[PDB]
């Protein structure tokens, strides 16, 4: 809820290095 | 004469001699005098028979439970009943503790599910609270290296080695710059507790028509999910819209308030598991019921 913003910068940063 | 105990909580360990003719009572005022608990009522003392867990009821000797009787007769202290809002209802500091411990774990072990952002994010508190503040000239390169910190799902869905997440980890520990312990674990909790599977108690059942089902008891209600997806319930049932639930040879029936609603019909094979589900539902109404009061 608070943590929205953390959670997407969070998941924003790890899309580079996904699986294919 | 007196049996030897074992009682496991997620921390720690501790033993007991125990008169022959103890009830669960007695064990679990006990073990719960020495945490200094007074929040007993999220908690029980668990063992496993054949594949599924029993609760220890209070009434009862210990020994007229089919536990294995090879001393020492162990138990799990883990809690029973999750809050619906931890910051407001763990009062206790042992208590947040306790369900911080069992929480994490079942984050690591996957029986909840946490998306990969989440699982860092929470990882970073548990840091946090393991080691205090981040001192960059004492937690140096590696210092995390042998750290269960993230469950195995999300490590293998990444182009990651291992010293970058800790990398990442480390970069929000930072941020969690002068909290204290018991801030950390509650900002851990804070989090978890809006994980769609946290705190649901899952059963194989089936419906009136036999196709294979999965039913959720927790804090809000009973829910009735597609054995694929643990995430959303195909039907929910709050607490305050169900009259009762009545079980009869297999069969549960789930008596909605509104005699508008149809009943809801199920079915579940083994008996261990129906005393089981019939004990949550109970106490998980309870507790619902005392909230709004």
């Amino acid at each position: 809820g608070p943590y929205q913003k953390a959670l997407r910068e969070i998941r924003y940063s790890l899309l580079p290095f996904a699986n294919e | 004469k007196t049996f030897t105990v074992r009682i496991v909580t997620m921390d720690a360990e501790m033993e007991f001699n125990c008169e022959m003719k103890w009830k669960g009572k007695d064990l679990f005022d006990l073990v719960c005098r020495t945490l200094g608990l007074r929040e007993t009522w999220f908690f029980g003392l668990q063992y496993t028979i054949k594949d599924t867990v029993a609760w220890l009821k209070m009434d009862k000797k210990v020994l007229d439970h089919d536990v294995s009787k090879e001393e020492p007769v162990t138990f799990h202290f883990l809690a029973k009943f999750y809050p619906e809002n931890a910051e407001e209802e763990l009062v206790q500091e042992i208590t947040q503790h306790l369900f911080f411990l069992q929480v994490k774990k079942q984050i690591l072990d996957e029986k909840i599910y946490c998306p990969p952002e989440a699982s860092v994010l929470l990882a970073s508190y548990a840091v946090q609270a393991k080691y205090g503040d981040y001192d960059p000239s004492v937690h140096k390169r590696g210092f995390l290296a042998q750290e269960e910190l993230l469950p195995k799902r999300v490590i293998n869905l990444y182009q990651m080695t291992p010293e970058m997440w800790e990398e990442r980890i480390t970069a929000w520990y930072a941020e969690h710059r002068g909290r204290a312990r018991d801030e950390a674990e509650m900002e851990y909790l804070k989090i978890a507790q809006d994980l769609e599977m946290y705190g649901v108690n899952y059963f194989a059942i089936r419906n009136k028509k036999g196709t294979e089902l999965l039913l959720g008891v927790d804090a809000l209600g009973l829910h009735i999910y597609d054995p694929e997806n643990r995430l959303t319930p195909k039907i929910s049932f709050p607490w305050n819209e169900i009259r009762n639930i009545s079980y009869s040879d297999k069969e549960f029936t789930i008596k909605p308030l509104d005699k508008k609603i149809d009943v809801f019909k199920f079915n579940s094979s083994k008996l261990r598991v129906n005393k089981l589900i019939l004990q949550l539902c109970i106490g998980n109404h309870d507790l619902f019921m005392r909230r709004r009061k």
